[PDB]
């Protein structure tokens, strides 16, 4: 058990999930840009 | 004569064989039956070495060499002037080492202490036996034992190592070297720590095991303690010797004689994770 | 010497090392002689002049202790020179035979040194070997078995007593002694941990050095919550005597 | 309930599971990336 | 029973350690207990005092390690796959022979030179740390002077012999298998290192340190039932344990040490291994260039 | 046994199962997509 | 869902998560850098 | 609880954010200057 | 009904068994990949 | 040493019942593996 | 967001943040200096 | 309040900013001189 | 601004800063001195 | 982190330290003037 | 500026300053003596 009660547990978890989601969405726009620069996943013969 | 405190301990009993016939001391040395046998074997061996040298070209101490039999004799007894002296010096040496370990056992029993020292010596005995008996037998001829010469057995080590490409790439050999270097490191650390506590800076009292624990912590990160250090030292030395013996068993009986230890490592470079 | 000469820097350096190393071996063998000297000449030897050896023992060395005290080695008072032993034969090198009871005499594997009759004080000027009832803050770490309660049994299978308390070393957290309430005389004796198999083979802790009744004869500590170095040697020596002299008729 | 958690404290029997899963995913991705067919970066050789 | 492991392990408070002289800083407060450490030895894993010299030593050492690793990654085109594949074969190689003792280009030994400089500074700072940690507790500095021998061998290998040869190219690379190959080619290039007498002496003292530490560990474990592991107390006030140890070795080979002089034997064997090693390395090339020829000239 | 009880492991194992199952389902979705990009397991004739 | 942090110390869990994420980002960036197509410094080869 | 107050955390956080932001603006000026010295992200054929 | 785990602490023995099982599965898979007939990636050679 | 007794007996009772199901899933795997490629050819070949 | 400092002591957090940022900057400068295009010292090759 | 007072904090910070600024000025002069000796940042075709 | 000293020890931060600055200065001087263009002692090679 | 006296040593220590540092710097400046008269550094982009 | 001597121990500051200065002087003298233009013993090469 960690030295944390229930209240800070949930509110910490809320901050965790929200910042996790902001990180995901900025990573997603990063991937959109990267794909516009160079698409990956070629066909069986190449690009 | 005796140490000023020794008389308490020079009691009768504790031998393995012979009863009280050999239960006595010669100066400092306890004799026992195995002491007589050890001196017998050592002296027969030294006299055979001297005779082999008398048959040889030189008396130069560095160039004296008792050579193993030719490979034509395989695992059989060779004539005395064509390698048999090597076999008999080997038998005398293994006898001397075994009776020395047994005499140490007798002394342990007489003093009432554990048998850690004969047990630890048995590891060096086992490494020697691997070198002169187990490995040449597995490889089929006594010609694979090393010659009893101060600088010819170094030539044997060199030729044996270079016959497998570069012997450094022998993995058990790398482990054995790591253990030896760590044993030397730990011996320096332990000796210096005890000498620091016993012989402190000027004007200081003799320090306690607590100071030793503190400084060992600050150096290695944690503490093993006064019994842990001696345990670790015994283990490091014994595992160094054991992995040396393994190293020698796997090169020639397992990896072919003209093999390559550097090339054996390609199994890692050729894994499908990264090979193609 | 010069490039063509037989003498060159490598072998000159090697001979310098050989000289230094002979000197160092002499120095080391000399340091080795700070205890146990002069030698005690045996039967048939003139005892007028001392026997020392070719590196003579050095001058006595003086260590400074914490409380301003001072200890000079060799510790000649620890020798116990004259003990209860008689030569098994008149010639030199003959072993000795215990005249009395080797458990009480302290001879052979049962010998001890005349150590100081005072406990080790460690660092805070308190005895380091103490019963757990006297070292608050420490606990047996139930990850391992608990010796207390288990009745201790001899080597011949006779129960010797009951384990009452575990004595531990402070600042080196380690169990050194088990206190044993002896069988039926209301007496507590120490038992060194290395001389005991505290594993609960069946239900108990077993000591194979002495037999069950011999636990009455273990040398008792004068205080109750501290043990002196002298009592430490006496107890470990009483238990070591059994390695050669007990053999409790287990044949 | 499963008492492998009782033998193995989840505080350590879950971080080791995760380091192992990560190692496995890395190994599989490396294998695929070393093949010529399943490479998705400079994909097909020859 | 024998003392290879502890049957019953007691556990108590964490020890802060001996108070220091008024010349240091407050140490860490980790002081955790590992069960297996206490199984083989003591259990506490702190608190590690890390002062100025320790922190700068770690900083310089990690600068050197970063340089080495980034060079091994660049030499493989930054591929982590190829880094894992070739790791033991990668190395930051020493400078090229054409540059002598100058500062070469970064990709031709400049990075090697900078990593070697920073590793040497790290090692000297760690030596200073050992010295201060000993003399801040009022102890002798025997551990520091044992460390100085390893440092002398390391300097001879990487600095002194390359100096006397006039070229950084003589020095080892920073890699596992490549530095093994350097060792091999060093023996091959300078005759045969088996005929270097100080190499023979260094091997004698390494084998002797292994032998001695087996002997000493086995001896202390054999008399641990009599309190033999408390070596300082057995030296200040000789007990029956050290008497039995001395008598074992005196009856075995005719001579024995004391509780303190055995550790002088240990210290000196372990120290003479790299001392004779460093001498034999400094002699190899500046003085003797073919060791087998020298051996033939003598024996 | 280590220093925990059944108080937590009664449903800690439950949430572990739910998370492990979410992992498995998203992984099989990933495998389906990968198969659509390129099938594996050819026949001895080739692909 | 949220009950995790009752078992994992955030002072340590978050540090391990950040070290792991930085290491993964470095690994992926280096893999791209080693390819000929996705190298954004010095661009393609040959 | 980090042995630290709550409004004190407000203060440290404000200073941390302003430092972080001045850092990022210096870095953005740096990257504009570096791109003007030498652009990256080439075309599939090269520069 | 067999009861004998009193010499090997089940945690250490079990973790070593699992790492062995994983290593073995890895070995077999890598051997199969190394063959030409049993290579489900990149298909059969030549 | 090791652990308690009833602990050991339940350790066996769970160890064997997991080992068995592991062999079961291994066997059901080898079946369709053989479906894909039959191993163990004859001296003739496949 | 300020609550990140309620469990991360700003001393350790900030010192390891500085160490990590400097390490990343060093790594990026080293990578650029290894390439021939972005080698601001010695210029491009050939 | 970990270690220092609040007036000593202001005084140390004042001296720190003055010294840091003097260091920065000296370094800027050094770099102007260094650029006058050797410009870095070549063109993509070299110097 | 000035409050960075209410939590950081000046005696510690200042000595670490000086060590860091000297190490960075040494590294930069060495890198410049290894290049042929910015060598100020036997300046240009070849 | 106060360590040592305050203006009982710090000011006189600073006085001695400054004058010693200054003597050192002056000797070094003369040394560098002499070294530049012996061998200038900082060559042109083509050498000396 | 004298206030620095309230922060730094003058003794250890002075020993560090001396060791540092001597090391820097040794480094610079070695660098100059290894080059050709500034080698004052035997002078330039060629
Ligand atoms: C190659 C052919 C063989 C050569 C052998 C060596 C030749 C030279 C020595 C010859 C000695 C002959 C003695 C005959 C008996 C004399 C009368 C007698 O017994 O009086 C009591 C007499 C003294 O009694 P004490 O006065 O009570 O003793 C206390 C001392 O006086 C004072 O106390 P301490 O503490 O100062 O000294 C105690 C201790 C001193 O310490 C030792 O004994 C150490 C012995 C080993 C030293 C290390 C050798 C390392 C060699 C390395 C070489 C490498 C070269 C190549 C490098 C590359 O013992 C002694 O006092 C000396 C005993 C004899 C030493 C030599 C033993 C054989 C060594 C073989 C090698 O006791 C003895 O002399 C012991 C007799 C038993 C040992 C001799 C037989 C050994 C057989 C070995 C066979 C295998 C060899 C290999
Ligand atoms: C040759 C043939 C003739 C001789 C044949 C016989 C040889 C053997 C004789 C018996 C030796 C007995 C013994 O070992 O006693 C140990 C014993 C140890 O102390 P203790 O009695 O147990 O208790 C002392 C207290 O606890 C207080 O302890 P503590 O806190 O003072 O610390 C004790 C510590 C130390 O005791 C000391 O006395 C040493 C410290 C002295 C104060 C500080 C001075 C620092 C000087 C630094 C110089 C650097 C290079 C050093 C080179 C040394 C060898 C030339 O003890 C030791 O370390 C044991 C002594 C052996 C030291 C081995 C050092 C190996 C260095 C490896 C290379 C390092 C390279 C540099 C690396 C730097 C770091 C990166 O006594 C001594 O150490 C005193 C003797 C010290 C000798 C110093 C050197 C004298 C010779 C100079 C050269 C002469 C020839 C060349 C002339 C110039 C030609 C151009
Ligand atoms: C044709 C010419 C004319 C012929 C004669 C004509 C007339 C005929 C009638 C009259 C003459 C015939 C009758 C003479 C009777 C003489 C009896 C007699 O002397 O009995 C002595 C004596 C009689 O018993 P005792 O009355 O109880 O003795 C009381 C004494 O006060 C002893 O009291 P302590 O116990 O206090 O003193 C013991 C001390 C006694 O010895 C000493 O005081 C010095 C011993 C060390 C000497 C170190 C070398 C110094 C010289 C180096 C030059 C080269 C050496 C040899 C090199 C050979 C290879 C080139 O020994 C030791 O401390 C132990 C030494 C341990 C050595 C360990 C290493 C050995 C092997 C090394 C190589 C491997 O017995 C012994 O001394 C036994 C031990 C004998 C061996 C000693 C060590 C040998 C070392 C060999 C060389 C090692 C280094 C190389
Ligand atoms: C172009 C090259 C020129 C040259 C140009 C310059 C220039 C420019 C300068 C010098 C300066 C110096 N030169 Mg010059 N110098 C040349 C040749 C030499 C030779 C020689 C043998 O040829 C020597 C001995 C010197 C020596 C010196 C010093 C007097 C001085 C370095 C100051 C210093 O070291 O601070 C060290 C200060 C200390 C206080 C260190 C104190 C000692 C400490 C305590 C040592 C610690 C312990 C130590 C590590 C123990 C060692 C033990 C070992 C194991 C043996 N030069 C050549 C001819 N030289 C500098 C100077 O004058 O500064 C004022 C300077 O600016
Ligand atoms: C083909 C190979 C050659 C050979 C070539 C060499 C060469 C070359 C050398 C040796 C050396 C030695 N050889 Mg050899 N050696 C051969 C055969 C043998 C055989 C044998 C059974 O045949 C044995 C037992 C040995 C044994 C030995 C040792 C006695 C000796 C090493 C001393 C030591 O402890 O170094 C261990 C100590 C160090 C290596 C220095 C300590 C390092 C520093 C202090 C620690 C820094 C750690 C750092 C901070 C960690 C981070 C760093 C970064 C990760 C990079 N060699 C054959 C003939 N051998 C060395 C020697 O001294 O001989 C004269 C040596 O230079
Ligand atoms: C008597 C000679 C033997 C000896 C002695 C010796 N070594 C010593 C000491 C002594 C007395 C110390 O006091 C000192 C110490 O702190 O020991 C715990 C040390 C030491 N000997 C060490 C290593 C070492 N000693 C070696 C050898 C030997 N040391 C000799 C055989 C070797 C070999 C054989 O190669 C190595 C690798 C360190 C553990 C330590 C010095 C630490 C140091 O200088 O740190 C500098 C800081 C850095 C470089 C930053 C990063 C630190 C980490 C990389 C540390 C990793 C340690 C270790 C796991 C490295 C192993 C090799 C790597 C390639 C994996
Ligand atoms: C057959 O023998 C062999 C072994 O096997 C028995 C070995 O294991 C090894 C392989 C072992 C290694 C290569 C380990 C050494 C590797 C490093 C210490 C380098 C670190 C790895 C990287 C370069 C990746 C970069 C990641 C960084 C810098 C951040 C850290 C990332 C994490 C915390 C992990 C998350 C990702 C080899 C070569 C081998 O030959
Ligand atoms: C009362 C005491 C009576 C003592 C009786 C003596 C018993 C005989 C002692 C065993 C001797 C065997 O002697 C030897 O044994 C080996 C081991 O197989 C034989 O066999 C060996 O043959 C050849 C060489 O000859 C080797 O290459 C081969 O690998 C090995 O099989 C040897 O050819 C034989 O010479
Ligand atoms: C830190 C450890 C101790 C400090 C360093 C110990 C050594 C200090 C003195 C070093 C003296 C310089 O030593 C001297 O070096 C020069 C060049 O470097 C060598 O000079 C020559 O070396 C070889 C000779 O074939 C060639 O590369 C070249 O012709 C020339 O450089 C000398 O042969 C050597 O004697
Ligand atoms: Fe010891």
């Amino acid at each position: 058990i960690s030295g944390l009660s229930e209240a800070e547990a949930k509110e910490f978890h809320s901050i965790f999930v929200t910042s996790f989601f902001l990180f995901i969405v900025v990573a997603v726009v990063a991937h959109i840009l990267a794909w516009m620069w160079r698409p990956w996943l070629p066909k069986a013969t190449g690009y | 004569a005796m140490l000023s405190f020794e008389k308490k301990y020079r009691v009768r009993g504790g031998t393995l064989i012979g009863g009280d016939l050999f239960d006595f001391w010669v100066g400092p040395f306890y004799v026992g039956i195995f002491g007589v046998m050890t001196v017998f074997f050592a002296l027969i061996g030294i006299a055979l070495i001297a005779w082999n040298t008398a048959l040889g070209p030189t008396w130069n101490l560095w160039q004296i060499s008792v050579n193993p039999p030719d490979a034509k004799y395989g695992l059989g007894f060779a004539p005395l002037a064509e390698g048999g002296i090597w076999q008999w010096v080997s038998i005398c040496a293994t006898g001397a080492f075994v009776t020395w370990a047994l005499r140490e056992v007798e002394i342990c029993r007489k003093l009432g202490i554990g048998f850690h020292v004969p047990f630890a010596f048995s590891f060096a005995i086992f490494a020697y036996v691997t070198l002169v008996v187990i490995r040449p037998v597995l490889m089929g001829s006594w010609s694979y034992g090393f010659p009893y010469g101060i600088f010819t057995h170094l030539d044997w080590v060199s030729n044996t190592g270079y016959s497998y490409g570069q012997f450094h790439y022998n993995p058990a050999h790398m482990i054995a070297i790591t253990f030896f270097f760590t044993t030397c490191l730990a011996l320096a650390l332990h000796g210096g720590l005890v000498l620091s506590a016993l012989n402190p800076d000027r004007g200081e009292p003799v320090k306690s095991p607590e100071h030793e624990n503190t400084v060992f912590r600050d150096l290695v990160g944690y503490s093993i303690g006064t019994i842990g250090i001696h345990r670790l030292g015994l283990f490091l030395a014994l595992s160094a010797v054991f992995f040396s013996a393994v190293c020698m068993i796997i090169s020639g009986p397992v990896l072919a004689e003209g093999g390559s230890w550097p090339d054996w490592w390609n199994w890692w470079r050729n894994l499908p994770i990264w090979n193609p | 010497m010069q490039p063509g000469a037989y003498l060159d820097l490598a072998q000159v350096t090697l001979y310098v090392f050989w000289i230094f190393f002979a000197g160092l071996l002499f120095y080391l063998r000399r340091e080795d002689k700070r205890e146990g000297y002069p030698l005690v000449a045996d039967a048939g030897s003139g005892t007028r002049l001392a026997k020392i050896g070719v590196p003579a023992p050095p001058d006595p060395k003086t260590y400074l202790l914490r409380g301003g005290a001072t200890k000079t080695v060799p510790s000649t008072s620890n020798d116990r020179p004259n003990v209860a032993l008689t030569p098994a034969a008149p010639w030199p090198g003959a072993p000795f035979v215990p005249t009395g009871n080797p458990f009480a005499d302290g001879v052979g594997p049962g010998s001890y040194a005349q150590r100081a009759d005072v406990p080790e004080l460690g660092l805070d000027n308190l005895p380091i070997i103490v019963p757990l009832r006297a070292a608050k803050g420490m606990f047996l770490d139930p990850r391992d078995p608990n010796p207390v309660g288990m009745p201790v049994v001899g080597c011949d299978g006779v129960v010797g007593g009951t384990v009452t308390e575990v004595w531990v070393d402070r600042a080196e957290v380690l169990a050194r002694y088990l206190e044993v309430e002896v069988a039926k005389s209301r007496k507590r004796v120490l038992l060194p941990v290395p001389f005991a198999l505290i594993n609960d083979p069946f239900g108990k802790v077993s000591v194979d050095a002495i037999r069950g009744d011999q636990f009455a004869g273990v040398p008792t500590t004068s205080k109750g919550d501290q043990v002196s170095k002298l009592e430490e040697d006496k107890i470990c020596a009483y238990y070591g005597a059994g390695t050669l002299y007990a053999t409790p008729l287990r044949s | 309930m499963w008492r492998i958690w009782l033998l193995f404290d989840p505080r350590r029997a879950l971080v080791l599971l995760f380091v192992f899963l990560f190692g496995l995913a890395i190994i599989i991705h490396f294998i695929l990336l070393s093949t010529s067919r399943f490479n998705w970066l400079d994909g097909p050789r020859a | 029973y024998q003392n290879i492991f502890t049957q019953v392990q007691v556990e108590g408070p964490a020890y802060a350690g001996v108070p220091l002289r008024p010349g240091s800083s407050p140490r860490e407060t980790q002081t955790t207990f590992n069960y297996w450490l206490g199984k083989i030895g003591d259990a506490q894993v702190g608190p590690v005092y890390l002062g100025f010299t320790g922190v700068c030593s770690l900083l310089c050492g990690f600068v050197a390690i970063e340089i080495i690793g980034l060079n091994m990654l660049a030499s493989v085109d930054w591929s982590p796959i190829e880094f894992l594949r070739q790791f033991c074969w990668l190395a930051l190689e020493p400078p090229k022979p054409e540059y002598g003792l100058t500062i070469p280009p970064l990709k031709e030994g400049g990075w090697w030179l900078m990593a070697g400089f920073f590793l040497t500074v790290s090692i000297a700072l760690w030596w200073v740390r050992t010295y201060r940690r000993s003399r801040a507790l009022g102890m002798g500095t025997h551990v520091s002077w044992a460390f100085a021998s390893a440092i002398l061998l390391y300097l001879a290998l990487g600095f002194i012999q390359p100096l006397l040869m006039g070229s950084w190219s003589e020095a080892p690379p920073f890699g596992v298998f490549p530095h093994l190959d350097w060792t091999n080619n060093f023996s091959i290039k300078y005759g045969n290192l088996y005929y270097n007498p100080f190499h023979c002496l260094s091997i004698a003292f390494l084998y002797g340190s292994a032998l001695l530490f087996a002997m000493h560990g086995a001896t202390i474990l054999a008399v641990s039932r009599y309190g033999g592991e408390r070596e300082i107390e057995q030296m200040l006030d000789r007990g029956t344990a050290l008497e039995r140890a001395a008598l074992f070795w005196r009856w075995t080979m005719g001579f024995n040490a004391t509780a303190e002089s055995i550790h002088r034997w240990a210290w000196w064997f372990a120290v003479l291994c790299p001392l004779t090693g460093a001498i034999g390395i400094i002699l190899t090339g500046p003085v003797v260039d073919n060791w087998f020829d020298w051996g033939v000239k003598h024996g």
